[PDB]
């Protein structure tokens, strides 16, 4: 497997079978799969990372959608790179203006 | 129908957002841009069940269409 | 039980007074001694304070310098302009200790003087020095 | 058969949290999230091929594509993931 | 010869883009604000920009290579392409 012999973990021969099966160009180079495999599994471990963190401040061991959205909302890359994306079941951070506070 | 969504429903929405006092007029207000923001979500969800020849809007016809919106959504689909 | 005007009557006073029978002789003779300490204690600082005042005699009329009075200029050299860097090296943000190195720069004219020449000047830098200081 | 990164999700799970688990969810989630990423890059790239004029996607054309839609810190990170994966599969 | 001079002025400038603008009154601190987001505007498309030109194996960036690049920004432009 392909995949073994770069050390990731995504499957390199499905993501080329995509990019052939997906008309984005005559040809495919052969280190692109491997290339666009290991940023993708670089993003998830980046995710998964924040996400399990946040499962342990709440005290919980299986990752919900409320953990992927304070992960993705507390990183300031993340949120840029998902800003046009809703998460389901995902909610808000908390937040209340400080004018909007007793005084 | 769209007397369905009221009193503490839009009062629950503005909680979440933080909005701490609310005027008579938003709810009114609220309503029409629902239901704005559902005729242009499900106009594109309904093209895309007439190019595919169905009597069914799928899942997926609901994400495309946000997609297409500019609302993209994660969990009901690829 | 309102108390008077200006008059502190207290519990612990009237048993104190009544404790025994030479009970007020002794509080009277420990307030005058009380006293006398204060006045000694007076005596004393005001010594002291008589030989620190002949200490200060002349003031500092022999180390005054004369006023350099001159007018705010509008155009900046290039050595006006390297005392400023100069100054901000030394005080940071002391808008007023920067004009008066100058001398024909205005507070204001110094505080645009940061922003018109801040990426020219590295004044960042120098800011970011300042304060290791 | 539906396909998915599900496995490979838990995967890379295991080798950061090894004592954490996931909800079907929030596993959907995550792959609608590869896929989104999957579709922009593998866009941009073509895009890439026919601005200059070519009907191949290389190495190069993942690169520069990674390069315009992560925003300078995810985007170095991944270059430098990639280019170590490609050189160690260049290898054997 | 005396010369010390700067960049980034459009002193009078940020006056004329409001004025196109319908602006009235403008504050004093509108113009140093103004500077830092023509910054940040300019970072973000040039960025592109210039990724094409790596990408190109080219040392000169093309009115084309600003095109894709303010159309990725979502600043689709017509007339240079």
């Amino acid at each position: 497997t392909r995949s073994s012999r770069a050390g990731l973990q995504f499957p390199v021969g499905r993501v080329h079978r995509l990019l052939r099966k997906g008309n984005y160009a005559e040809r495919v180079g052969a280190g692109a799969p491997v290339y666009l495999a290991a940023v993708l599994e670089y993003l998830t471990a980046e995710i998964l990372e924040l996400a399990g963190n946040a499962a342990r401040d709440n005290k919980k061991t299986r990752i919900i959608p409320r953990h992927l959205q304070l992960a993705v909302r507390n990183d300031e890359e993340l949120n840029k790179l998902l800003g046009r994306v809703t998460i389901a079941q995902g909610g808000v951070l908390p937040n209340i203006q400080s004018v909007l506070l007793p005084k | 129908n769209i007397q369905g969504i009221t009193k503490p429903a839009i009062r629950r929405l503005a909680r979440r957002g933080g909005v701490k006092r609310i005027s008579g007029l938003i709810y009114e207000e609220t309503r029409g841009v629902l239901k704005v923001f559902l005729e242009n979500v499900i106009r594109d969800a309904v093209t895309y069940t007439e190019h595919a020849k169905r009597k069914t809007v799928t899942a997926m016809d609901v994400v495309y269409a946000l997609k297409r919106q500019g609302r993209t959504l994660y969990g009901f689909g690829g | 039980r309102k108390p008077p005007k200006g008059m502190f009557l207290s519990q612990e006073d009237v048993e104190a007074v009544s404790a025994n029978a030479t009970a007020a002789t002794t509080v009277l003779r420990q307030l005058d001694m009380e006293l006398v300490s204060v006045k000694r204690q007076i005596q004393n600082i005001k010594q002291t304070n008589s030989a620190l005042k002949e200490k200060l005699d002349g003031g500092i009329e022999p180390y005054r310098l004369p006023e350099v009075i001159q007018k705010c200029n509008a155009r900046w050299t290039t050595e006006e302009q390297l005392l400023a860097v100069q100054a901000i090296r030394k005080y940071g943000r002391d808008f007023q200790a920067i004009s008066d190195v100058i001398g024909n720069k205005s507070v204001v004219q110094v505080k645009n003087f940061f922003v018109n020449y801040r990426r020219r000047f590295n004044i960042d830098e120098v800011l970011q020095e300042w304060e290791a200081e | 058969r539906k396909e998915s990164y599900a496995i490979y999700v838990y995967k890379v799970l295991k080798q950061v949290h090894p004592d954490t688990g996931i909800s079907s969810k929030a596993m959907s989630i995550m792959n609608s999230f590869v896929n989104d990423v999957f579709e922009r890059i593998a866009g941009e790239a073509s895009r890439l091929a026919h601005y200059n004029k070519r009907s191949t996607i290389t190495s190069r054309e993942i690169q520069t594509a990674v390069r315009l839609l992560l925003p300078g810190e995810l985007a170095k990170h991944a270059v430098s993931e990639g280019t170590k994966a490609v050189t160690k599969y260049t290898s054997a």
